[PDB]
């Protein structure tokens, strides 16, 4: 059914082949949705993001306020493209969002919409490869008040291999510095800068967590039940290896 | 600092 | 609001040399009050396996067989009132039946959430700073994977440091064979017994992914649809630091 | 094989 990527029992996926794979960014800026303001700093995510994931030797396409139907017909067909010399895929959305939620310029979708089209039956050759997806977006309006600590073939599922970094937990709101960008997209490059090429993908992540939890918090003086308020990213991994990237 |  | 720090701000490893490992509270549910819900045949292995490894690694074990969603739900407020200060962490694994969004207890059913919404740091300071960890052996849908063959001083955000680990993804079946116990619970339990010690969690985890992925496939020949499918687990992770049980 |  699927060319076989490494072999069966492999601790390690294999990122060995010929390109690391495409790395798609949808940065929102701006809405055509009258409640919804300017994103201002998601450029800044957008420039750190595709910086550091070309050093680590994706072919990096960064799509500028794409409406729904945009973002749709892209991924179908990154999903329709031949992926037999890439060692994976990376999608990363970086727009305002409400539980179950991404907005596009125009309108809104289900976030799953971004990686239905690659499970291995639909996009058979990054079968047995990791599929890597990155959001930076609220998922609801809760707010984390924070606590101070003191003193010859084989099978596998279609469903297998996919890692779906959310910068926050289900129901949350998710910051962003106008002039830094996103802490979540700031805490994610600094530590791809760090370490991406020798680190695993969960150590690493589990690191940007950290780095998110302890080093940032909100100040907003004029808004006292948003002020002060903490942020810790949401990891969700069906990988069955590890995933370090090495050096092409 | 702001929401998304 | 404030509790006492068990680790260092910039610590890469959470803290596991407290007095005690800590507890481990395992809802095991085999018969259902509710006439649509079958038996769960298999279950009592999960729960002797899961049991018995966790032994070994220092939890004091409690097993909670068969309770009704509102004794579950006291015992949890129990748990989270209790003074966990001298404890590494806490684990909450439940194996019953589900779908999406929901868990079964004997008489009803209930949303996953609650399992773990009384121990953010806020509800539990005790254990804040600490992992809390939740595994989950139930359906989360009814939705198949017929699979693919590969050939040829310091402050926290109240919701971090928790691990919720499914066996499955959103929207689909959890396979459990009557005899040998759900694919999850055995390959979880096989891997903790072979490297819960010196693997952190993610990694030993990603393991548990791979055995799950590749080891099982469903034998059903009396269902054509239901036949030679395949499962992988969701790995959820909150965590800050590294969880290497260690000791 | 039974599904939960």
């Amino acid at each position: 059914v699927a060319r076989m990527p490494v072999d069966r029992n492999a601790p390690y996926y294999n990122m060995n082949h010929k390109h690391r794979g495409m790395a798609i960014i949808f940065n929102h800026e701006h809405f055509d949705i009258h409640s919804l303001k300017s994103r201002t700093g998601t450029n800044v995510d957008s420039d750190n993001l595709s910086k550091v994931l070309k050093t680590l030797g994706f072919k990096v396409t960064v799509f500028p306020n794409l409406k729904s139907e945009e973002i749709n017909k892209f991924i179908q067909q990154t999903a329709e493209m031949d992926h037999s010399d890439a060692d994976c895929l990376l999608v990363a959305v970086l727009t305002h969002g409400e539980l179950g939620m991404l907005y596009a310029k125009d309108t809104h979708y289900k976030p799953d919409n971004l990686w239905y089209y690659f499970t291995a039956d639909k996009c058979p050759t990054l079968a047995g490869k990791p599929k890597l997806f990155f959001i930076q977006a609220c998922q609801g309006d809760r707010l984390d008040g924070g606590i101070t600590l003191s003193r010859t073939s084989y099978r596998i599922p279609v469903h297998a291999d996919f890692l779906i970094a959310f910068s926050t937990v289900p129901g949350y709101f998710s910051w962003r510095n106008t002039t830094r960008g996103s802490w979540f997209m700031q805490a994610l490059c600094e530590e791809l800068r760090y370490a991406g090429t020798e680190r695993d993908i969960l150590t690493l992540l589990t690191f940007v967590c950290q780095k998110v939890a302890l080093d940032f918090e909100s100040n907003a003086p004029d808004s006292a039940m948003m002020h002060q308020q903490k942020q810790v990213p949401c990891i969700t991994s069906m990988l069955t290896r590890l995933l370090v990237f090495g050096k092409k | 600092d702001e929401v998304d």
